[PDB]
């Protein structure tokens, strides 16, 4: 059924799953009209699929032509995603297909399970976690892809750099799950904490900076406080 | 007119026959039901006084056979038997009306409620629903399962009412996978109604008996076959006129005749919420619609 604290290392064992986040598949800015009513314009968003012991992340970049001349864009644009995660399961070898797909919100479940009646054994399943999955248009290496793409693209990143090199899928995803929480709760002194430093640099090949373990934990403190901070300026305490 | 003779009535009984009903008492000189209306199918159904426990019986069309009801004292229930020597069943009869032993069928001149709750229901149908193929009724009660109810266990003893499952392959085209799962209308006209039911009268007569026998026996899967088969329809964009409208007073007269201290078992408030609001068909069930809201506005 629903995935929650009680079941939180499942998620790090070795039956593939994957994440699916699309609250950055329709994206819209709402400007004024020349006659003083409010329009949308589209810009180019992204379905967010996440092996969270691998760390590989699958970014199907969602292009604004794809929503030209349609209804109702916030039902379409979750049929779209149910549409690409169908596509991309069966893309992939049968061993290395997901036996759980897990949505974040509770709204893709019977789009996703329509579009996979062809899987009956994939489980389609939602989760009670609040994970921070709409941040990572924080990540500047993400951002720009999907902001200069100028037609449907897929690219793989890898969300935990080498991380796993040094720490366990379960550490990685906490460590990720709070960078995100704090760019999503106060992005510029989330990003001012990651580059304050200029000798500690982000290589052409990773997303994230090359933090030693101990500038880690000096790091994932400071994320902490902000966190635990604007918990106090947002509700005064 | 036709008569159903009943051997005896050894155990105190409420007795239905359609949606009519009395009490007989233990061992009470009682020896059936005489003007049935000939034309229709019926349902002639049980409940005992010391086990309320089991609601059954027995759809039937005195048309096809002369049907008699004898209790079991092995089985613990009243059965329906067919009796074949035509000769007999006159002579035995004859002795009962003159005797006047049976209630009679009691229908108001005016009322035309069996019919419009039976106006599409045919026994031949009823018969591959309930299959028993050497009897020619057929036995219903209250715990039988449905083919549907089994797959999620006598497969001897289920009620093999057409499956619908709007989550299906069977439902959804690949290719229109938001299409048809929002408009149902390609799993209705195209998959339900031209490849399996040949015709709305036959969609319309299994309907009515789901309805029937969620009603008279408290069957729970065909109070699910009943609900799906409306939703079926009402989440449809595309709907011949002539089935709406039928629809609507098929619809009406099963909610005229609903007893009100049921209506909470029997109406799944988000089936008709959505039907009725929110449904393609929302503006469609004008008669329906005016008759729920002014007897169950509370499920509303
Ligand atoms: C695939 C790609 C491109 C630039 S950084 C990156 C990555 O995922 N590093 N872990
Ligand atoms: C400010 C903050 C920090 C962690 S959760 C949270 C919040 O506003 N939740 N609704
Ligand atoms: C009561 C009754 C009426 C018609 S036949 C029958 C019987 O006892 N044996 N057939």
């Amino acid at each position: 059924g629903a995935m929650n604290s009680s079941n939180y290392a499942e998620l790090f064992n070795n039956d593939i799953k994957l994440f699916v986040d699309d609250t950055n598949v329709y994206r819209v800015t709402v400007h004024k009209t020349f006659e003083g009513n409010v329009a949308t314009k589209a810009i180019n968003g992204c379905i967010f699929t996440l092996n969270p012991k691998t760390g590989h992340l699958f970014l199907k970049i969602i292009h604004t032509s794809v929503w030209a001349g349609q209804k109702r864009l916030s039902q379409l644009a979750k049929w779209k995603t149910a549409e690409e995660v169908s596509a991309l399961v069966r893309s992939l070898p049968k061993e290395e297909q997901p036996k759980q797909i897990i949505v974040t919100r509770k709204a893709m479940l019977d789009p996703l399970e329509v579009h996979m009646l062809d899987f009956p054994n994939i489980a389609i399943r939602p989760t009670e976690l609040r994970l921070p999955f709409s941040a990572a248009m924080s990540i500047d290496k993400l951002s720009d892809v999907v902001m200069k793409a100028t037609e449907p693209q897929m690219v793989l990143f890898n969300i935990y750099d080498d991380w796993l090199d040094r720490i366990s899928s379960y550490t990685a995803f906490s460590r990720l799950t709070l960078l995100l929480r704090a760019l999503k709760t106060n992005e510029e002194s989330a990003k001012m904490i990651l580059l304050s430093d200029p000798t500690i640099t982000i290589k052409s090949y990773h997303l994230w900076p090359s933090f030693t373990d101990e500038q880690w934990i000096t790091i994932e403190s400071q994320m902490r406080d902000l966190i635990l901070t604007e918990y106090g300026r947002k509700y005064n305490v | 007119m036709n008569t159903v003779p009943f051997t005896s009535a050894p155990i105190e009984v409420t007795i239905g026959i359609d949606q009519y009903s009395f009490n007989v008492k233990e061992n009470q000189p009682f020896h059936g039901i005489k003007d049935i209306p000939i034309g229709h199918v019926h349902v002639i159904h049980f409940q005992h006084a010391d086990n309320s426990s089991m609601r059954y019986g027995y759809w039937f069309d005195c048309r096809m056979g002369n049907f008699y009801i004898q209790y079991d004292p092995k089985d613990g229930l009243y059965k329906m038997m067919e009796e074949r020597d035509g000769a007999k069943f006159e002579n035995i009869v004859h002795n009962f009306k003159e005797r006047q032993m049976m209630v009679s069928y009691p229908k108001i001149d005016e009322d035309d409620t069996w019919y419009n709750l039976t106006e599409f229901v045919q026994m031949d149908k009823i018969r591959k629903i309930v299959r028993k193929d050497e009897n020619q009724f057929s036995y219903v009660d209250s715990s039988m399962t449905t083919v549907q109810e089994n797959e999620l266990s006598d497969p001897a003893h289920s009620l093999n009412y057409t499956v619908i499952n709007f989550k299906s392959r069977e439902a959804i085209r690949p290719g229109h996978e938001m299409e048809d799962f929002l408009d149902k209308s390609y799993y209705l006209n195209t998959v339900m109604l031209q490849g399996i039911f040949k015709n709305s009268s036959n969609y319309f007569g299994e309907l009515q008996f789901a309805f029937l026998n969620a009603m008279f026996f408290g069957n729970y899967g065909s109070s699910l076959q009943w609900h799906a088969m409306i939703e079926l329809i009402c989440s449809s964009a595309t709907v011949p006129k002539h089935m709406l409208d039928k629809l609507d007073e098929i619809l009406y007269y099963q909610i005229k005749t609903l007893p009100e201290q049921y209506s909470d078992i029997l109406l799944n408030e988000r089936v008709w919420n959505i039907c009725l609001y929110s449904s393609f068909q929302k503006n469609s069930l004008h008669n329906t619609e005016k008759i729920m809201e002014n007897k169950y506005p509370e499920l509303l």
